[PDB]
């Protein structure tokens, strides 16, 4: 009665994992990026029911090598401070220090290499105490942090490190689905779907704890994490309302710079013009604690409704977890979140947090490299939007500061979008035939 | 009108699109893209080698010589071009799709073979 | 009489040619030759790609149940294919070009639909 | 029965495995390896060309209106089909190959202008 | 053999042997004699099949 | 102890090393094979490693 009719072209696709390529308007947007963002179309496909799931999405993956590869390309072309790895006898700095920089930097001096081999010059900077290791217990003496195990590259002053969206656009034969849900929690099937050649750009902010600049949620405080009661895993909690944070380095830093070798210039700092004080950021007070509570209900939800959320600093590990970390200005800041998260909630003010400063940094968590980031003449203002929180868990519930993985910090911006293969080739009976 | 709009709508709907999708298969740093493009390519051709080896070449929608077993699916078409989004069918055949594609092989040997016969 | 050699005569004679310049039409340093084989693929698969949506696949000359409505060019067959040059033709219809494709593949897929309808 | 398995039967046997060697056909470190798909990829797509421009598009046997100049080869049909293998017969006609493609390119241009000026 | 190291930069690391422990012999292998005597002869007989016999 | 056979063979040798700092040596003493170094001078115990 029925015959098998092929039909090609059909809207049919299966989940797949390709290669995506990114397209843009200094690491970032490099010139290995199609310049388009022309006007990445949406049709909605109306009465399709897709099953979305972060905590796979390869698209994460990806994202991740691309920023490494990108960000050690920008070093490759920049000079390596090797002939600096020596000795430096240090005291301490003498200008007006507060109590809270006791100590805290130190004035370093010693012989450093020049153009000319038969050549050498006496150099003094300021370090901050977190960048040098004392050598042979309390003395003079001390030693670059990372002399020890990698070498430390100094990052070109000429580029940036400000974030650049990138759009993420598929090849022919694939197609990204986004899911239009605006109470999706990352899994399960999503009931409004629409299909995009590219995604928005996302920009590739580097933090830790408190996610920076990210997107809002439409509505509510929405709280995903791949099991909820699994307490190793983490909690990405996306706000609905930004909270503004202002941080800054209020001291006014003179940059002098040396030869150390045949077009080798290095950069330091030389002095500081006016007192000492610690770098240092504000949060509203209000306004922050109204967004706990805001997250407070939510995990209430999963959690009992007649209980104790308490928030607490995070319990320990090195300055690059148990700290905010972020890039303010170019200098990397790792401020203490302790006066965030100090709280128990039971069935024009501000905080301000302490900030370290350190110049020798490892972004990645890696071991084989290390770079130095130049010092920034002048004083340091920035402003920015919290838009997340990553928390870890422990009657009575608490919760911890997190965010050592920055994988986690990338799906907080992709989970909404998935990467299928189309399969335009099938078959159906009718009753049609040869 | 655009690229998978028809993708909720069902099979006997859905088979007016066919030529939006169609034209949306084709178009060290960068090598893994090249390798994506290549591989793209020998994607499409392998369909329409297939294609070309059932005897529908050249066309959208291809009737053949090869029968529908009622034990692939034994839904009538009221239920199958009027009740079924392509997505949905595609998940029932899914198990019996090598099945009918070698038929459809046979098929098309069996007729050029016989066409040959009578050309003589 | 090799490739090209008739970019200089009239459509009518040119015309005579079409295999000559369809054969030519195929076949970090080094990753930039490979970039261009793959695009020079991409570029020809395109191109068969609209020959089969338009129905067109397999021929180098294919009539079709398009009308010329005289608004594209009003030109009589005399002038067309006896004293313009393709070169010349193809830079009057430019602007006239994608209605045309978009009408061609519109009146295949009424044909498909037509045909299969008519083996049921 | 696999991929030529049939390289040692007659060609009268031979002929019945052609799907079996057409899908066959189709699927710095790593450039070497990239040359090669692409290549592969060409060599099948000067292939697939060939048969369009002859006429033989979208089949694995096709049939022409080129006849068989004795001078090529004068064995006769039981000697050709019944003993010699494909391996033995491309040896065999393997000088005179650029010719027999030459006319069959001829013969399709004039039944391509034939078929137009009938179509009229 | 006491294998050492010792740095030689920055994260580089050097090895080399520190010291032997007990007597210094020399390195050998053994092979079969009569093995290798049945192994020859049938390799001769094969090459006899090409020179003279 | 050493059989006659490997009389000759092994070498002790002292160098100076660079080390985790540019301004920095430090001795180093290992067991070197005599196929891997060669004399500098003869009548002398300058010796250098083979391929440098
Ligand atoms: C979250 O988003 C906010 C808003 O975008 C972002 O704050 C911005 O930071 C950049 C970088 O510090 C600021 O850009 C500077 O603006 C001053 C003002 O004129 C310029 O003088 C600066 O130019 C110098 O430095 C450049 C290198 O960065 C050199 O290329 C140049 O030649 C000059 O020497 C520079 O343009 C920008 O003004 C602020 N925006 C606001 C509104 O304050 C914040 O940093 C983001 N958060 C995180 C964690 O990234
Ligand atoms: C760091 O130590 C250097 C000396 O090693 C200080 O520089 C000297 O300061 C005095 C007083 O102003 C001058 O007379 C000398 O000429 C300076 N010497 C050099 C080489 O510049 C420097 O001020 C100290 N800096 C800090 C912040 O403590
Ligand atoms: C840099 O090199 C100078 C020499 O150019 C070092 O100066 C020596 O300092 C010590 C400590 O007082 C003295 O005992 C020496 O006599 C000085 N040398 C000379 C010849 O004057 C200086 O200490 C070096 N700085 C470092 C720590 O690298
Ligand atoms: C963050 O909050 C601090 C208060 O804790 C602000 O510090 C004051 O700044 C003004 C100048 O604008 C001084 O006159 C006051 O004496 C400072 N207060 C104290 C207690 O020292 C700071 O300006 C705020 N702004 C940020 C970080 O941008
Ligand atoms: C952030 O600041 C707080 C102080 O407000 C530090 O907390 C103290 O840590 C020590 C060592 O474990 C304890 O003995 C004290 O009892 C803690 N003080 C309070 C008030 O609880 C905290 O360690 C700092 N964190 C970071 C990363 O610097
Ligand atoms: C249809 O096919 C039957 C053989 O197929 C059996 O069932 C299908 C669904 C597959 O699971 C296959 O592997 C099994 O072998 C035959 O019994 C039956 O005769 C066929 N009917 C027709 C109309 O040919
Ligand atoms: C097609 O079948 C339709 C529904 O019938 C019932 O449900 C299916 C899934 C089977 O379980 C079947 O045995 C049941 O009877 C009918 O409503 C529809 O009218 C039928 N259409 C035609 C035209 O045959
Ligand atoms: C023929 O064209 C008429 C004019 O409409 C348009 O403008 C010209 C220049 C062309 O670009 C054409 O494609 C546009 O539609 C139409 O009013 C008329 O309906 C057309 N007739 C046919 C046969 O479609
Ligand atoms: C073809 O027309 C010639 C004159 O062409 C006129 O102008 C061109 C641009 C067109 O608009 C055309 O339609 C006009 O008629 C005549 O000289 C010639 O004889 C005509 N040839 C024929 C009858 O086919
Ligand atoms: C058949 O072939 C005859 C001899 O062909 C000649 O030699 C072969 C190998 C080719 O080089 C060919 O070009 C030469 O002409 C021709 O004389 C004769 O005309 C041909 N007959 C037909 C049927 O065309
Ligand atoms: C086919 O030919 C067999 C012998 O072939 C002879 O030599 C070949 C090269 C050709 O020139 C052929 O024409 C000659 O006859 C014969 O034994 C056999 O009987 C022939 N069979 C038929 C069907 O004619
Ligand atoms: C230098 O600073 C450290 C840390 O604050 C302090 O313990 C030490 O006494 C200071 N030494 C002098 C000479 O001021
Ligand atoms: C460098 O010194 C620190 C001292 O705290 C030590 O923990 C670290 O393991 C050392 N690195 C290497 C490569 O030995
Ligand atoms: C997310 O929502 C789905 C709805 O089907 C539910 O099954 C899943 O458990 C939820 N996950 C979390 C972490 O809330
Ligand atoms: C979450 O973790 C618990 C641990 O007891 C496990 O039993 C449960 O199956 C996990 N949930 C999922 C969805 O895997
Ligand atoms: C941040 O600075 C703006 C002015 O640019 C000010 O209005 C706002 O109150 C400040 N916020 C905090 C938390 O200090
Ligand atoms: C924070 O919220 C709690 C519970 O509603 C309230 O008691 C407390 O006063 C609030 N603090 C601020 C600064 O608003
Ligand atoms: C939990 O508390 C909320 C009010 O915040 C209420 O609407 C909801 O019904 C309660 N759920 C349960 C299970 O008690
Ligand atoms: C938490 O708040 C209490 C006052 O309620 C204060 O005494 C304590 O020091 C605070 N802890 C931290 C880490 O700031
Ligand atoms: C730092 O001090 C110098 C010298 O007085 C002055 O020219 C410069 O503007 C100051 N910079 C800041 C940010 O105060
Ligand atoms: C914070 O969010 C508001 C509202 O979307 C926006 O206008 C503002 O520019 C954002 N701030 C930053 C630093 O991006
Ligand atoms: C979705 O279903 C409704 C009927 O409920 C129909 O009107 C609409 O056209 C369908 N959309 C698509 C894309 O098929
Ligand atoms: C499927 O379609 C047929 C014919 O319109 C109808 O009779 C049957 O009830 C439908 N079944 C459903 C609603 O799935
Ligand atoms: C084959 O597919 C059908 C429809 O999806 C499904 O019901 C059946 O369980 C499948 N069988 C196997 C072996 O997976
Ligand atoms: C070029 O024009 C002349 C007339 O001036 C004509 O005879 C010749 O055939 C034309 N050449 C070609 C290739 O058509
Ligand atoms: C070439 O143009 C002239 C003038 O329009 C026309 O008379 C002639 O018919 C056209 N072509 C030929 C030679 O047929
Ligand atoms: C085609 O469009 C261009 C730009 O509008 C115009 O200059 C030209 O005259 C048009 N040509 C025709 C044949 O209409
Ligand atoms: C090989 O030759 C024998 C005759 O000697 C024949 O029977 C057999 O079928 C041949 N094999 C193939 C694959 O044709
Ligand atoms: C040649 O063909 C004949 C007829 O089929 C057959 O009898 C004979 O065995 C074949 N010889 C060879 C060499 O295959
Ligand atoms: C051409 O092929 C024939 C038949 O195989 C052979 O006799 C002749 O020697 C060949 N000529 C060449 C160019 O080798
Ligand atoms: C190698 O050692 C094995 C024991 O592991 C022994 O049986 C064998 O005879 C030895 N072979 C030779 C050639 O010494
Ligand atoms: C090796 O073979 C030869 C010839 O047979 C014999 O004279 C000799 O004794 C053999 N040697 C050994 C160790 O078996
Ligand atoms: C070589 O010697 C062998 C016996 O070892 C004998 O079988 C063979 O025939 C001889 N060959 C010749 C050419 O003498
Ligand atoms: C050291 O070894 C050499 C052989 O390399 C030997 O000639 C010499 O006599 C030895 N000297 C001593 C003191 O053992």
């Amino acid at each position: 009665n029925l015959w098998v009719t092929v039909y090609y072209g059909v809207p049919v696709w299966k989940d797949a994992e390709t290669t995506l390529f990114c397209a843009s308007d200094n690491v970032w947007a490099t010139h290995a990026c199609v310049p388009t963002d022309p006007n990445p179309q949406e049709i909605h496909l109306e009465n399709v029911t897709e099953e979305f799931n972060m905590w796979k999405n390869n698209m994460v993956e990806q994202m991740h090598e691309d920023i490494i590869s990108l960000w050690d390309q920008s070093l490759k072309p920049c000079v390596k401070l090797t002939p600096l790895c020596v000795t430096l006898q240090c005291t301490n700095v003498t200008n007006n220090i507060t109590d809270d920089m006791r100590g805290e930097l130190k004035n370093c001096s010693f012989n450093a290499t020049t153009e000319l081999r038969n050549k050498r010059q006496k150099v003094y900077s300021l370090f901050y105490r977190l960048d040098i290791v004392p050598m042979g217990e309390n003395s003079t003496n001390y030693r670059l942090i990372n002399c020890n195990t990698s070498a430390i590259t100094q990052a070109c002053p000429k580029v940036s490190f400000e974030p650049i969206p990138i759009h993420y656009c598929a090849p022919a034969g694939f197609a990204i689905l986004k899911c239009k849900d605006k109470k999706f929690n990352g899994t399960g099937p999503c009931p409004s779907v629409s299909t995009v050649q590219c995604t928005h750009g996302i920009k590739p902010v580097v933090s830790t704890q408190l996610l920076l600049n990210g997107s809002l949620a439409e509505e509510e405080v929405i709280i995903r994490s791949e099991n909820i009661t699994n307490n190793a895993k983490n909690i990405l909690v996306q706000l609905n309302t930004p909270v503004q944070i202002n941080c800054t380095r209020p001291n006014n830093n003179t940059v002098k710079s040396i030869r150390i070798g045949p077009g080798q210039a290095f950069y330091y700092t030389g002095d500081i013009i006016g007192d000492i004080r610690q770098a240092h950021c504000n949060v509203s007070k209000a306004t922050w604690n109204e967004t706990l509570g805001k997250v407070v209900k939510q995990l209430r939800k999963h959690f009992g409704n007649n209980t104790i959320i308490r928030f607490a600093q995070s319990s320990g590990g090195d300055l690059e977890v148990t700290t905010h970390s972020f890039n303010c200005g170019g200098e990397f800041f790792y401020c203490n979140t302790s006066g965030l998260f100090n709280s128990t909630w039971i069935s024009n003010d501000s905080i301000t947090l302490p900030c370290r400063i350190k110049q020798i940094i490892n972004m990645w968590q890696r071991i084989g490299q290390a770079m130095y980031a130049p010092p920034i003449q002048g004083v340091i203002r920035c402003v920015s939007n919290i838009t997340g929180l990553i928390l870890t868990r422990d009657t009575t519930e608490t919760f911890r500061p997190g965010g050592g993985d920055m994988r986690d910090n990338w799906r907080s911006e992709l989970y909404k979008y998935k990467v299928v293969k189309i399969e335009p080739l099938g078959v159906a009976p009718t009753r049609c035939k040869r | 009108l655009g690229f998978l709009g028809a993708a909720g709508s069902t099979m006997g709907a859905a088979s007016m699109t066919l030529t939006v999708q169609a034209r949306n298969l084709l178009s060290h740093w960068g090598i893994k893209q090249l390798q994506a493009r290549v591989l793209a390519v020998e994607h499409y051709l392998r369909d329409q080698q297939l294609l070309g080896i059932w005897g529908c070449s050249g066309k959208l929608i291809c009737c053949t010589n090869v029968p529908w077993n009622s034990s692939w699916s034994n839904r009538n078409l009221s239920e199958i071009w009027d009740n079924m989004t392509w997505l949905q069918w595609d998940k029932e055949i899914s198990n019996y799709t090598q099945i009918i594609y070698g038929l459809l092989e046979e098929s098309q040997n069996q007729q050029e073979k016989n066409e040959q016969d009578l050309l003589a």
